[PDB]
DNA sequence: TTAGGGTTAG
């Protein structure tokens, strides 16, 4: 995707020989990092980092909702949770690598 | 812990308390002696009967709409 | 052998 086929030939006399030299290395594009890997036992605990990073018990019971509730209710309100990170999203975009057993 | 049929059990109706203050109330007794069928087996729990209490208190447990128990939610840890 | 169905008064 990022440098697909077709090029023209890297022909050496014309590398050498050029007055006006141009080549592989006469210019040039910057790059920030594409695609970076993570193994997966990272990628578990940065999970499992930002989860207990964002939990915030105010902003899952918001008032004027709040201030009512019984004690019992106001912790099973509380004690389940989900969240859905989407790394193709970071910087670098996470791919995904592994084995299925 | 097992499961029973009080064969003829008796009911009778309670008005007062131990100071005797009104307070009714539902007394339950079995009469000495086995006439009339007074009497007392041990179901077993194979029995289609003990089938139909149990698929009744499924409904009187997850469905209790019954208020809270347990405030001491630190006890349980399920499967510790 | 007993018991050989029918209301306690607890």
């Amino acid at each position: 995707l990022l440098a697909p086929p077709g090029s023209p030939v890297r022909n050496a006399h014309n590398e050498i020989l050029e007055e006006p030299h141009h080549c592989p290395l006469q210019k040039y594009t910057r790059l920030q990092t594409p695609s970076s890997f993570p193994t997966l036992a990272t990628l578990k605990e940065e999970g499992q980092r930002k989860a207990w990073a964002s939990f915030d018990p105010k902003a899952l019971l918001p008032l004027p909702e709040a201030s009512y509730l019984p004690s019992c209710q106001l912790n099973r309100r509380l004690a389940w949770s989900w969240l859905c990170l989407l790394p193709s999203a970071f910087c670098p975009a996470q791919v995904l690598l592994g084995v299925l057993v | 812990g097992s499961f029973l049929r009080i064969y003829s059990l008796h009911t009778k109706l309670q008005s007062m308390n131990s100071e005797n203050q009104t307070m009714l109330s539902l007394e339950f007794h079995l009469h000495g002696g086995t006439s009339y069928g007074r009497g007392i087996r041990v179901l077993p729990e194979s029995n289609s009967d003990v089938d139909q209490l149990k698929k009744d208190l499924e409904s009187a447990n997850l469905t209790a709409n019954q208020h809270s128990d347990v405030i001491c939610q630190s006890e349980p840890d399920d499967s510790f």
